[PDB]
């Protein structure tokens, strides 16, 4: 699968 | 009127003009194509923001740390076409597995209400932990029609 | 030497000695065969408590009330034993699905120490009044071989 | 499935 790497806001 | 579904912004505006509006001045979040997807949190010691392109729409995926967490999708669209679609949401560690699955709110629904509510993934630190490498936590999502 | 796995009783024993233990004295625990059942727990506003029979094995279901909900699944033979079985606990409401999958903790490990991590289906009261009748909370439990 | 109806403790 696609995955994102998110950053936190 | 539709606001802005990210979890500073005090826009509003029309239906058609909600995703014009992320693309332009919310350039930050990332955005992936595909219907089952990994949403990878990094340092969960707060909101985590991405956006999963599936079916033709665009879904607003949210973490939020407020401790408990809360993991929610969210449909740019109207309720009436969000009630053709289910998602799943999976946490997976060691011989462990956390899922929760509904059908994804309409921005205009916001997602305050559902996390008032405990209606998403709810799950406390220790469990976060849990399923966490070094502080990232990966959560598996899966969109399909109903 | 184990303990009594009930969630009053102080009795201790061998491994063999449990079984006939919680038949004589705990004779109000209801026990299901099958291997795939429904835990239907009445008045949740406490333990509930019952026994599920399959794969020739005898697993103690439990829910907890301390407010959050905890429910486990805890197998009446040794962490060997309990390596071979998977359980499921799902969670079924209006177009909502929650799920926890695990392997079972043997009544050797106890269960204190699995609530007390969230190591088990954790929910909290919103959350149990949305999956439930009226004041009546039904979960699927499922176990497997693996 | 089989179903059992459980009190509380
Ligand atoms: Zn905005
Ligand atoms: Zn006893």
């Amino acid at each position: 699968k696609p995955a994102a790497v998110v950053a936190p806001i | 009127p539709y606001s802005c579904p990210c979890p500073s912004c005090k826009w509003q505006g029309s239906l058609d003009a909600v995703m014009p509006h992320l693309m332009h001045q919310h350039k930050s979040i990332t955005t992936l194509q595909g219907e089952d997807i990994v949403f990878l949190a990094t340092d969960i010691n707060v909101d985590w923001v991405m956006m999963q392109s599936c079916f033709g729409f665009h879904f607003m995926l949210v973490l939020e740390k407020q401790q408990q967490f809360f993991a929610i999708v969210q449909l740019i669209g109207t309720r009436k076409q969000a009630e053709n679609f289910a998602y799943r949401l999976e946490l997976n560690g060691h011989r462990r597995r956390l899922t929760w699955e509904a059908t994804p709110r309409s921005i205009h629904e916001g997602i305050a209400t559902a996390i008032m509510n405990s209606d998403c993934l709810v799950f406390d630190t220790s469990i976060a932990q849990l399923f966490a490498e070094n502080g990232n936590l990966g959560i598996n999502v899966t969109i399909s029609m109903c």
